[PDB]
């Protein structure tokens, strides 16, 4: 499939959209050669709203820390345990991630305002769950719209219970998708967490300290991460809401080099641990061996000889273990066309891992990315590949029509659709309860996981052998 | 580290010593986390009642809840009908979630648009994002039918879903015959049972309304069922099935079998089947109108008894023997259709069941929760069972309800150590699975982390969860399932005393400790 | 000691401290038991591949065998027809136990009589008995027919039952029209699924072989359908279902599925259903004739071919999607009648449930045992799936199967590691999965010995059971379920998968230990 | 249900059959004829000689294993078909739940199984070392085509120095399940009993006692020897229920032996007497009336300490027994039961029920012989049916008339009794309950036949439209 091909491909699809519509989506659809608006009503767009980047992403992980969902029921319930953060704890004693705090609003509330029953709440919280070490309120649609000041409730509460209570308005009528979600949770540990130790001498630091920024720890992704980095001779001090505690939050100002994996959702934070503390920061990639290996090296350069060397070691150990799920799969994958659509990162970051199995990715598309995402993205991917920004259901099912890939990679609410008609699905999401995929360690589980489906003997069997 | 022919997800990847002591060092070093022992400590502390008391004197603060939000049903109930889409007018967020949430337990497709509302729009209205919404929905997925529900934003705001519609249609966006009924559905009033009763409540009076000067009750001889919030495939073939056995014309509105379980062949169907336009206008002609979730229909019920002028009958939900019996003893009535031979059988296959697995099931006690309907039907069939449902929890119940509930415990012997809770949760159902522990929970996935909990105390302690109720996502396909009429009864049945068993068997599978009662025969 | 308000069974009551105590002095005084740490060693002997290989070299000794002998499947078989009586000339023991074992499994009545043939008939035969027995048996429970096999006491004096009953006819004990049929079961040949095939052919030849002549093959356009040896209710009733959505005439031979479930209603049914002895008189008149088992229908293949003259299509056991899909097409094809639009839907249904289901499936690894049609459709199924059939036991296989079987494996990628086994027994594969631990069993109540046995080597290498076949005495009801067409297909499915996350919610249920990955959605 | 109305009811019954039954089943039908060959074709409730071997005597016995010698059958329809408890580790140590066979082929038919047995014995052998002996019941075809397993067991036995047990306990043998007892107490007595008669060094004391005829039926003789030794007692032996073959070897040293199951251990009793002068008696431990007539006169027959210990045992359990009673007998008074077992229970259980108030209107068994029924008539009321080796025609019509409130037999009248909408409950394996026997087996009896007889269920046979 051709560049002109993808051109017209494109015009054919928008000819539905009333004008308007037409107009703009004509701008969001392009063909690569090597964002962030609204979008259009109606349309069926799978973007999320500011409180899923703020509540879902950012501060969810946070393993010590209540998050209260503060407005109505729903918001809440649909996005809890939605997301697989995972974390070490005692959940319902130390630990509270996959628990649903809720302010519950009712009527009463909308009409004369929650900041009362969110300080009744903050006792409630208090005396059934002791040993919390922190509170974050995610404020939902109605609590901007009804002029609550969550602030006041919080500095007082704080103040009274010698407690960390941040604010956090993420309703979600602000922004355009999950993108400002990230940015408002950014800025909420700035103003409330980020600064408490800064007068804190106390912390023996090394010239070694490293913080994981922007991993989630999906399936225990930050995990097979870790590992590596610790191999290699660092100590990572934090990891940024993936198995995370508020006190490596709070510690995260004494190390030596911020490493960036999710750049969409925490490089606010990281340019402003570098303006404040002068803490440098860089982006790696942590998918498949390829990457793994050059970020290994990127982030060992910014070292003395010895982390250089431990790093070549690492590489060393390793190489057996990929070079053989490789010539496992790679014979079974090589040559297949994969299409993409996922959030803010992997659309882009998850092409090297591909290409590590021999396959390409014809089309790749984010939801809720800036341009610098899209001049990152434009290094990875081939001429004349499809380029799909906040892609419509319509779009989409049109594009794989056209294109045809033998795999594609999604969400839960693409999965069903794509596997009904007969393509190959995995959910680039959730790791389609599988994983991780980070590291050394998730490429072989990437590379089982890409194969059991693509190559599974269910797709032989749609069409009935009389029609 | 992997061995390429045995290579480990997450479990038990992170149990490789390596992980165990990356972890380790992780928390000694950076985490400040909690001794293990204060930890200890605070779990038996909140498995006491000292705990529960205090759990339970919670005014502000929820914490696991048992219900959803009102535009959550509202698309359940507009995904019935054919060849329509769900529009929430308000935030996209909400889209995002009710398709995600519904996707997961159904595992299908799960088709709803937003008009995506912003900043912008809670200062001046969302009147545009209706104009354009509508317009480029209908344009883009075709729909017959757009059926309107609301977010919390659009609620808030006060927007005025009626004149911005009209609107739509006099500036045309779309044209005037295009059916777009609409609802108000407040996120926070009530549930998502809510929404469905508002939502269905706006489809029936958008078609009928203002055309009942020629409708007769009767003349089309049919029974009207209106099924509620249901998210059990079966539940919905159960009722047509036995409908059919009768002879009995009917008119299921809002069906949403179809498009809950449209085939892999090649190709993706975006709507499929439902309750048709026609069958909706027709609807007053009917002899009657059963509804098969009564305390969640509530303003239907007044709006088809005060317009459609039906005599909407006086019928539990069809779950469990003896209202199954009623069930279709009126339909009987209404249709003067004599029960056939058939459902009499099938009644006695069930009667049958009960009587070879009586004893297992005898006093068994159980903790259960769902919505009211879902709730009494099971409450009343474990008493028929010869059970004993210690833990009623319904959330989103209410006050009359519960009434009615704690009237059918004091009519058996079965429903003495029986308590009712309507607006508690389930972390407040924690504490009483611990204090006054039953055999058993009956409840949605929510429900898996009450038995870790359980366990976490000792294996003594530990309280199974059966999977009956929405959502379940951790278990494939038992969205299959039914629970209605004697099928879903033989269901239940079969379900409760297998549970009954197996965990039996895994107490009694310890060799020369226990193996002695791990009999053959049971 | 026993509470009132808490009495303990069995299990418990025997934990408690001073039976305890009580069972502790019993042992060490009197029963000269070897000492725990011998036992523990032999234990771990028993699961090396040492003990195998000693274990796999018998021949003489038959250990837990996974069959029964030819006059239970003749019964079976027998009680398939309208108001017939089995009757099993020979001694009454077997009868009491063939009534017992289907009691168990069914949960219900099981009507058979026995002649009662003693000592004194040793020496002189058992025609008295023939006589007498008939007779009564005829005037105390009046049934319409009377189907005759045979003990083993009666086969090795070599009683013949044709002369047998021909003389009670003679003799005036029966009416020279009333129906007996007759077949020879002896339990030294072969295995009960014999049995139902002896008894089948005997009654088809007694109701067709005279009448020839006036046979039109396929005048009156109906498909006959024997089932074999069949202990699922839904398989019965799914092989009907499907055939009448199609609008295929058939005729169910030998049909057991009301009698095998007859209401509680206030009266016992001795009989129920059945095939009349008018579709068996009829039955050469069909355009053919369609085996569901064919491989223990032998004998009734070459009757049917070689007397009736049908073309019996080669057709495997329905089970599984392609071997469910062969079958239709060729009733299509048979019957002139196209497959309808409600079934290509359901085989799409069952499709979408093997895509939605596939990651967790995938590589999965089970042993299994059986009949031998139940067996290969299984593993059909279980290939279909993505899943490896490790080890595949049938004790009442044959050469011939093991070889088909082969064949089955040798075109998938998901048969490179399994073995199937013929003539071997449970406490054979009780060696096979500890040498070669799979995931799971699927098996009958007997596994659940090897379950207990690999627990009690330690929770790593349990083997949890996954109870599908016959017998099924530990469970209640799943004697309703259906393994064949697409409907069993989706039964396996759920069935499968769910046992998978259940284990591993299990194995992920330790709080701060595994519990990371103890996932809300799977 | 009055005499005369009884007596219409027999008759009416039997006018069914043709002459030669209907006079047989007339002396079967408070007398009574017991024990003899069943009527051809009546669908007789009956099992074999090999059930009354295998299944009940042999089987139970833990350390030994037990050959189903024949086809494969048999051994697969009782392969763990009763509820007899043991301890032990199963394949190992203790063999009770498998199924061991010679699975006849038709080779073994035609040549004999002989060799094919002298085989398998060393395939025992190798595969489960540390069994304690062998026994060999024979099924069917053994004695039919003339093998000896006689010259097997004692040739095998002497080769390897282990007990093998040689039972001709075939199926064709006798009218019942009753011979089998008679066959497997002469085995024990044979073979096992007199290995022993030689060694002093086991320390009798004067309160040593054995368990005859307590199969532990869901733990049944658990519960009952607890109190024995409560009592101030040392149960040497229980025979064949959690039994083991040291424990039938000791059996020679004891005082006394307590026969629960007279029917089927009556005869090594006897045998015991005789030759080594050990008396037996007879007891029951059904029910605390029984349990404590019992208690009382099994300690009456050794002193006064014993007889202490024996008033406090019954004021121990007073409190327990009676609360029982107080909470279930005001929910049981006054239903009438109908009960058919196989040789002990059908008597043996009357007084049980009676302490819940409830009256047995009907009562017969399967195998008994006449000098059971004798024991019978005492425990009866006047005017109530008696029924032996009842046919299934014979037991429903009876039932329609009778009109029991509960109705307590096997597993092959259960489902016919329910779906006549009749309460059942399971007098053999106790429906997977139980134990039944002394005070704490009283407690779950007593719950058990509340559950079943109170059961919403029952109120439900009939469709409200109907
Ligand atoms: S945070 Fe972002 S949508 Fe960077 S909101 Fe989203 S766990 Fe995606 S592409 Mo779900 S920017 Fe993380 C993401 Fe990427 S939730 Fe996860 S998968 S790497
Ligand atoms: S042995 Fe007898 S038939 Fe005495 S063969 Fe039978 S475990 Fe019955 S009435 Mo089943 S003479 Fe025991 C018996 Fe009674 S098996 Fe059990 S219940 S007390
Ligand atoms: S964008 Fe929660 S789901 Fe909505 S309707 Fe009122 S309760 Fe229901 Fe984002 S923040 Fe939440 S998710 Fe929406 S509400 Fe806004
Ligand atoms: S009375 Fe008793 S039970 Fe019968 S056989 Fe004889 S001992 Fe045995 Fe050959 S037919 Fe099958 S195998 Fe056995 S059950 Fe029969
Ligand atoms: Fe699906
Ligand atoms: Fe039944």
């Amino acid at each position: 499939m051709s560049r002109e091909e993808v051109e017209s491909l494109i015009q054919e699809v928008l000819e539905v959209y009333p004008e308007k519509a037409r107009k703009d989506r004509n701008k969001h659809l392009a063909v690569n050669d090597p964002s962030n608006k609204k979008s259009q009503p109606g349309l069926m767009t799978i973007r999320g709203c500011a409180y899923a980047g703020s509540k879902g992403v950012v501060w969810g992980p946070i393993k010590d820390m209540i998050h209260i969902s503060h407005g109505p029921v729903g918001c809440g319930q649909y996005s809890r345990a939605g997301r697989r953060n995972y974390y070490i704890g005692t959940t319902g004693v130390n630990a509270f991630v996959t628990m649903n705090f809720t302010s519950d609003f009712q009527e009463k509330d909308i009409v004369f305002g929650g900041d009362k029953k969110l300080a009744k709440l903050i006792d409630e919280v208090e005396t059934l769950f002791p040993l919390n070490k922190g509170i974050s309120v995610q404020s939902e649609c109605p609590i901007g719209l009804i002029g609550d000041d969550i602030e006041s409730v919080s500095k007082v509460k704080g103040a009274e219970l010698s407690k960390t209570i941040v604010p956090v308005r993420c309703e979600g009528f602000r922004g355009v998708s999950q993108s400002l979600g990230h940015h408002i949770a950014n800025d909420a540990v700035r103003d409330w967490v980020l600064g408490k130790r800064d007068e804190d001498t106390t912390f023996a630091s090394t010239p070694y300290d490293v913080a994981i920024i922007g991993d989630y720890n999906i399936g225990g992704d930050a995990w097979s991460s870790r590992i590596l980095l610790e191999e290699m001779g660092l100590r990572c001090v934090a990891q940024w809401s993936g198995d995370g505690s508020i006190s490596e939050i709070e510690l995260t100002p004494k190390v030596k080099l911020n490493l960036v994996h999710c750049y969409r959702s925490m490089n606010y934070i990281s340019r402003h641990m570098e303006e404040k503390y002068g803490i440098p920061w860089m982006e790696y990639n942590f998918f498949g061996p390829t990457k793994t290996i050059e970020s290994l090296r990127a982030i060992a350069a910014k070292f003395d000889e010895s982390i250089q060397k431990k790093c070549e070691e690492v590489i060393a150990k390793y190489k057996p273990e990929w070079e053989a799920v490789v010539a496992k799969y790679r014979p079974r994958l090589e040559g297949k066309r994969v299409m993409l659509y996922i959030g803010g990162l992997r659309p882009r970051h998850v092409i090297g891992a591909y290409e590590d199995l021999g396959m390409e990715v014809v089309g790749t598309g984010y939801e809720f990315a800036h341009n610098d995402d899209y001049d990152r993205t434009m290094k990875e991917m081939g001429d004349s590949t499809l380029l799909y920004d906040d892609v419509t259901g319509y779009e989409f099912e049109e594009f794989v029509k056209r294109i045809k890939p033998d795999l594609i990679g999604s969400g839960i609410k693409e999965k069903f659709i794509f596997q009904k008609m007969g393509i190959p699905f995995r959910e680039m999401h959730s790791w389609d309860y599988s994983g991780p995929y980070h590291g050394f360690d998730g490429f072989a589980i990437f590379a089982r996981d890409m194969d059991m489906t693509l190559n599974n003997p269910c797709w032989k069997k749609l069409q009935a052998p009389w029609e | 580290s992997q061995q390429v022919d045995k290579i480990k997800a997450s479990y038990p990847l992170f149990l490789d010593q390596d992980y165990k002591d990356m972890l380790a060092k992780k928390r000694d070093g950076f985490e400040e986390k909690y001794p293990q022992d204060k930890i200890d400590e605070v779990f038996q502390w909140t498995t006491t009642k000292e705990y529960q008391e205090l759990n339970f004197q919670r005014e502000a603060l929820t914490v696991n809840p048992a219900k959803a939000c009102q535009p959550l049903g509202a698309v359940l109930c507009a995904l019935g009908f054919e060849k329509t889409m769900p529009y929430v007018h308000g935030s996209q967020g909400c889209v995002a979630y009710f398709r995600s949430y519904f996707n997961r337990h159904f595992r299908e497709p799960v088709s709803c648009v937003s008009d995506s509302m912003t900043e912008d729009a809670a200062v001046f209205g969302g009147q545009q994002n209706m104009k354009d919404g509508l317009q480029n929905c209908k344009a883009t997925y075709k729909p017959d039918m757009i059926a309107v529900s609301t977010t919390c934003m659009a609620e808030v705001i006060g927007d005025d879903l009626n004149a911005f519609i009209n609107n739509s249609k006099k500036e045309g966006f779309i044209p005037d015959e295009f059916p777009v009924p609409f609802a108000h559905t407040p996120s926070f009033v009530g549930s998502h049972v809510t929404g469905w009763d508002n939502m269905f409540e706006g489809i029936a009076r958008y078609f009928t309304l203002k055309s009942m000067d020629d409708k007769v009750v009767g003349s089309n001889k049919k029974i009207n069922i209106v099924p509620g919030f249901e998210t059990y495939l079966g539940n919905f073939r159960v009722i047509k099935r036995m409908l059919s056995e009768m002879g009995v014309g009917y008119s299921l509105l809002s069906d949403p079998e179809e498009v809950l379980d449209t085939p892999a062949d090649g190709q993706f169907r975006m709507y499929a089947g439902g309750t048709t336009q026609e069958e909706m206008k027709d609807a007053p002609n009917a002899l009657n109108t059963v509804l098969l979730q009564p305390w969640h229909l509530e303003k239907t019920k007044k709006f088809v008894e005060g317009t459609w002028k039906h005599e909407v009958p006086k019928l539990n939900i069809p779950m469990g023997l003896d209202w199954t019996d009623e069930f279709l003893m009126k339909v009987s009535e209404i249709s003067g259709q004599p029960i056939p031979a058939s459902l009499t059988k099938e009644r006695g296959r069930l009667v049958d069941m009960m009587t070879d697995s009586h004893t297992w099931l005898h006093g068994k006690r159980f903790a259960l929760w769902g919505d009211p309907d879902f709730v009494m039907g099971l409450v009343k069939f474990l008493l028929e069972l010869g059970c004993e449902p210690v833990h009623i929890l319904c959330h989103n119940g209410n006050k009359r309800w519960k009434k009615a509930v704690d009237a059918i415990l004091a009519a058996s012997p079965y429903g003495k150590n029986a308590t009712v809770y309507i607006g508690k949760d389930l972390w407040h159902l924690r504490s009483l699975v611990f204090t006054d522990k039953p055999d058993f929970m009956i409840g949605n996935s929510y429900g898996k982390f009450i038995q870790r909990d359980t366990l976490h105390k000792g294996k003594e302690f530990e309280v199974p969860l059966i999977r009956i109720g929405f959502p379940i996502f951790d278990r494939h396909h038992l969205h299959r399932s039914t629970t209605l009429g004697y099928e879903g009864a033989m269901q239940i049945l079969t379900t409760l005393v297998n549970s009954i068993l197996e965990r039996l068997d895994e107490e009694t599978r310890g060799m020369q400790a226990t193996d002695y009662n791990h009999d053959l025969v049971r």
